[PDB]
């Protein structure tokens, strides 16, 4: 908790340097909870949900071939229709909150393409003469 | 022709508005109900982070943190009373007299001496007992025969004479995956964007104080009196006035009481009000006239700001309805006072003693079906508190700009929390995102 | 006003029961179906 | 088609503080027996299908 959100106003490029700050903070009595068994449930539900959300994101990175990475490259080309901007307009002079608002509607298109790309890559690994 | 390739980032600082459940935490240092349901300590030095260049929209009228305090508070009241003695056996015909010994005329007819037949610990034996009652809780049958006020409506239980309901500052904290954002900007309206924000782990300490008309013991604004409302134009809405100067109010219950323990069943005790020692006097509150008749002047200048430059502002008394609505419901020392506030709102802009009534059978505002009996306090009590804000209701909206009338209003329990949860919003953190770069596998 | 097919099917029963006060009783009555009412040892 | 032909009313009896008992009141009009109607024309065919199977 030394920047949980310190990069929020930074540009997209600059904010790429705090990815471990946000990730490490996303998976952070005695008798009362059992004597009054309403609160034991209220507390467990909050804990179970934090775990399920964490795992769903990890499963996607696994499927897309980005497991274990905070920054990962793929082979899906960027469609100009998703955002008609060049790199100097995206990485500089723009925040991640603004970018998310701009992309939002295309999130599922992009995710579907990332999954298709990884499956094609695996098919090419079961053919010993691949990519030649 | 950019030829870029959708790279993937995880741990991206993006957040969205969200509703989740917050957990309570305390100072550790604090038989009080909130000292037990607020066990987890807060950090002694909360990690607040300033967010540079962040603009965020807030709305105190749609803030779900308020709704959670309402649920948590009523939930605890309904758990604390769970193991305690039912007073069903006291719903019997009572024989009552007028308690005329050593009475101030202001108290004439206020107390009744009632005797009745009730059981002992044995199924086959009865005892004759008597106790004093306040007239508010005793209703005549069809001139000596009386019933408890709620026998045809609700069950009655005895408040546990062990459990304290004295407010303790509590803090609300976010669950993992969530964060609380705060406005530090100035003169905030309660709605709209603020440009000076920070991220926190938990809220400041908030005392769950519940009162009507006047708001006690809260945060005392900062720079000026600030008037907030959902609409202001719509006379169906309340106006919340937060003061930058507190007004000290001194309340007391002058009668020296004692108690008697009556067996009501095997292992079950009933606590009855005993004789008054010395003179019988009326309960009351003192507001310094020298502060009140200035505090309103500050409110009026700020109130005029929203209605006109040359208009008359009038403060009138409250309207009709139940004591919970028409009076200042004040909980202090363990007893429930209903004070008359007409003496505070009797003027036109262009020491004050308030009498109080005491009630023991409380049909709490929270619901209909069960009522609580509040055991009496031994000796005498005094309360000192800070008026930090007012709840006003506009009783005009008529086609006459000459003048407008305001009355004490409110009464919703949430009006006492909305003013503290005012600065906070809950958001969810969403760590994935994508963006083009000039790099492929 | 009974159809013969219903003769003996319904019973009119009165009884002493309490009111909201511990010390007071009321006399009330209601109708019952014979299936739910059993004779003690004729009224 | 099933029916209950008797026109009933209700009375509320206090049984305790905040507790009500709902009792059956007087029958309005004639007292008749409850019954169900099955079309004979369908039943004595439906069983024939069952019997073959
Ligand atoms: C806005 O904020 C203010 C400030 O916090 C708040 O006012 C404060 O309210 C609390 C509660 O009403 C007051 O606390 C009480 O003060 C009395 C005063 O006693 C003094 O003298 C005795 C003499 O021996 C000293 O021992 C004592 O330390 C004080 O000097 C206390 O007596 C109260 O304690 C008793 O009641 C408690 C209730 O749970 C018990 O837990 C405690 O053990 C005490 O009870 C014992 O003695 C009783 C005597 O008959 C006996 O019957 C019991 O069975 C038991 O043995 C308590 O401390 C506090 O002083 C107020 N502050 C000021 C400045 O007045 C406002 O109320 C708040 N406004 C709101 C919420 O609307
Ligand atoms: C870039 O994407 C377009 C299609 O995107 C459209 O808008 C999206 C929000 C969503 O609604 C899509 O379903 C839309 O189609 C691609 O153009 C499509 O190409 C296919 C190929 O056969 C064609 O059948 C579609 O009709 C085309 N859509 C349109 C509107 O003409 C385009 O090829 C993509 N470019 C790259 C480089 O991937
Ligand atoms: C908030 O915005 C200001 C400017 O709008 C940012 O300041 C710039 O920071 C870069 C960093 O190298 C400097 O080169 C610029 O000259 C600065 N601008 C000015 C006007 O001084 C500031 O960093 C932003 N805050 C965040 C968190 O990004
Ligand atoms: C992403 O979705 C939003 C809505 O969720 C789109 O905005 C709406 O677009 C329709 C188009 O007729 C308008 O009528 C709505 O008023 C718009 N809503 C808002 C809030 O402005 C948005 O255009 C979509 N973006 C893309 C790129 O398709
Ligand atoms: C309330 O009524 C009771 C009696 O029902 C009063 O108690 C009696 O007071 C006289 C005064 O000398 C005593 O001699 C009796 O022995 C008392 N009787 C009992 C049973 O204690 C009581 O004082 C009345 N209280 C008030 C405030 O008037
Ligand atoms: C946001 O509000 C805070 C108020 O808490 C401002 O912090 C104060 O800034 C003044 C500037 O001289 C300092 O003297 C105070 O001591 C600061 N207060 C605290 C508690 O440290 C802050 O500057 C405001 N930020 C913006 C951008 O206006
Ligand atoms: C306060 O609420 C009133 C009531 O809805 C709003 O005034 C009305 O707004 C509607 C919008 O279509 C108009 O058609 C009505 O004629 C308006 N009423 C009157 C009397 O003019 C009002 O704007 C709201 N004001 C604020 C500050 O929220
Ligand atoms: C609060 O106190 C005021 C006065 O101390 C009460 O006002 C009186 O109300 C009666 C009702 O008709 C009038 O006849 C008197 O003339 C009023 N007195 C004054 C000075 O105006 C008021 O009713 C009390 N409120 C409550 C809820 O009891
Ligand atoms: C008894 O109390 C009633 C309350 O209104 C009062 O009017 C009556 O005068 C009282 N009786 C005596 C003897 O004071
Ligand atoms: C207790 O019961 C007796 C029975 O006759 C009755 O006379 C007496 O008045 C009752 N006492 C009270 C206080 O109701
Ligand atoms: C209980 O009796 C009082 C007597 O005046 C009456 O006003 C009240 O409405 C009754 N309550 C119910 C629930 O019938
Ligand atoms: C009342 O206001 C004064 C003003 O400084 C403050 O010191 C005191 O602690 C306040 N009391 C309460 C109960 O908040
Ligand atoms: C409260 O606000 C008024 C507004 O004009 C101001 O004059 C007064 O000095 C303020 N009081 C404090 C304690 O700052
Ligand atoms: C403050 O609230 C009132 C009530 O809706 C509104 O009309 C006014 O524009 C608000 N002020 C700001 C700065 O949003
Ligand atoms: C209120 O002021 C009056 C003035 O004489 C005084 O007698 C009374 O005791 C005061 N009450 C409180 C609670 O201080
Ligand atoms: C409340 O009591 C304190 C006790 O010292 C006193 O100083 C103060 O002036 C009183 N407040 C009022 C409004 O009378
Ligand atoms: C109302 O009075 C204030 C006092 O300074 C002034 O600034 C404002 O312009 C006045 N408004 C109108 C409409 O005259
Ligand atoms: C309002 O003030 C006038 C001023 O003389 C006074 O006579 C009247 O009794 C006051 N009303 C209340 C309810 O105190
Ligand atoms: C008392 O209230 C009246 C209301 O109009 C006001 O005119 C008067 O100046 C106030 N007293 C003081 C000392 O300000
Ligand atoms: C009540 O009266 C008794 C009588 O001696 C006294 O001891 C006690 O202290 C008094 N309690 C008060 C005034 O709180
Ligand atoms: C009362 O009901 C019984 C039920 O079998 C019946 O035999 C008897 O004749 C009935 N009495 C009258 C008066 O109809
Ligand atoms: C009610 O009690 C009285 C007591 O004598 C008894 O005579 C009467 O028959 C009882 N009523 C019923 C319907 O049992
Ligand atoms: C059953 O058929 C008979 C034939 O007369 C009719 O009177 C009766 O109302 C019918 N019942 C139903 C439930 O339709
Ligand atoms: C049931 O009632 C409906 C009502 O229109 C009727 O058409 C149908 O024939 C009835 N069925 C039987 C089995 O009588």
């Amino acid at each position: 908790f030394l920047g949980f959100l310190g990069a929020a106003g930074s540009t997209m490029g600059a904010a790429s340097m705090t990815l471990t700050v946000q990730a490490r903070n996303l998976l952070s009595c005695q008798q009362h909870l059992l004597k009054l068994t309403v609160w034991g449930i209220k507390q467990l539900q909050a804990r179970v949900l934090a775990v399920e959300r964490y795992l769903r994101d990890q499963q996607l990175l696994g499927i897309w071939g980005c497991s274990g990475k905070l920054i990962c490259c793929t082979n899906v080309p960027w469609n100009s229709s998703w955002s008609n901007r060049n790199l100097s307009e995206i990485w500089d002079n723009m925040t991640w909150l603004q970018w998310d608002k701009e992309i939002s509607n295309y999130t599922q298109i992009i995710y579907g393409l990332l999954e298709e790309s990884q499956n094609q890559q695996e098919k090419n690994e079961q053919d010993l003469l691949a990519l030649d | 022709a950019e030829n870029l390739w959708v790279t993937v980032y995880y741990g991206v600082p993006v957040w969205k508005d969200a509703e989740t459940t917050l957990f309570c935490a305390s100072d550790a240092k604090a038989h009080n109900v909130w000292a037990t349901h607020c066990c987890v300590p807060t950090d002694p030095n909360p990690q607040e982070i300033h967010l540079e260049n962040v603009t965020e929209e807030f709305n105190m009228w749609k803030n779900n943190m308020v709704e959670q305090m309402h649920t948590d508070i009523i939930s605890l009241w309904d758990q604390s009373l769970k193991p305690c003695v039912k007073l069903t056996p006291l719903c019997v015909t009572l024989q009552c007299t007028n308690v005329t010994n050593n009475i101030t005329d202001d108290m004439r007819g206020e107390l009744k001496n009632c005797s009745f037949n009730m059981t002992t610990e044995l199924r086959d034996k009865k005892q004759k007992v008597y106790s004093l009652f306040y007239r508010l809780d005793v209703v005549q049958i069809n001139n000596k025969e009386y019933r408890l006020i709620n026998c045809n409506t609700s069950a009655i239980t005895q408040a546990c004479p062990k459990v304290s309901f004295e407010p303790i500052p509590i803090h609300y904290c976010a669950p993992a995956g969530f964060a609380i954002l705060k406005c530090k900007d100035k003169k905030f309206n309660g709605t709209g964007p603020c440009t000076n924000v920070s991220t926190v782990q938990c809220t400041h300490g908030i005392k769950p104080v519940v009162s009507t008309q006047l708001l006690l013991n809260g945060s005392l604004a900062e720079e000026e009196v600030i008037i907030r409302s959902e609409n202001i134009t719509n006379n169906a809405k309340n106006i919340l006035v937060q003061l930058n100067e507190s007004v000290q109010i001194n309340c007391t219950r002058p009668n020296n009481n004692t108690r008697k323990s009556i067996r009501i069943g095997p292992g079950q005790w009933f606590y009855a009000t005993g004789d008054i020692i010395g003179d019988i006097r009326q309960a009351h509150c003192n507001v310094s006239k020298a502060t009140w008749n200035e505090t309103l002047g500050k409110v009026v200048k700020q109130l005029r700001k929203h209605f006109g430059n040359n208009t008359i502002i009038r403060f009138a008394n409250s309207s009709g309805g139940d004591l919970e609505v028409t009076t200042h419901s004040f909980n202090c020392g363990g007893e429930f006072f209903y004070c008359n506030t007409s003496g505070l709102f009797n003027s036109t802009w262009i020491s004050i003693t308030l009498p109080c009534r005491i009630k023991q059978i409380i049909n709490m505002w929270q619901r209909i079906g069960q009522a609580m009996y509040a055991p009496p306090i031994q000796g005498v009590i005094r309360c000192v508190s800070n008026i930090t804000g007012l709840i006003l209701t506009r009783d005009g909206g008529s086609t006459n700009s000459t003048t407008e009338t305001f009355r004490p209003g409110g009464g919703d329990m949430r009006d006492n929390w909305r003013s503290e949860l005012y600065k906070y919003k809950v958001v969810k953190i969403e760590p994935l995102g994508v963006a083009p770069t000039r790099c492929k596998r």
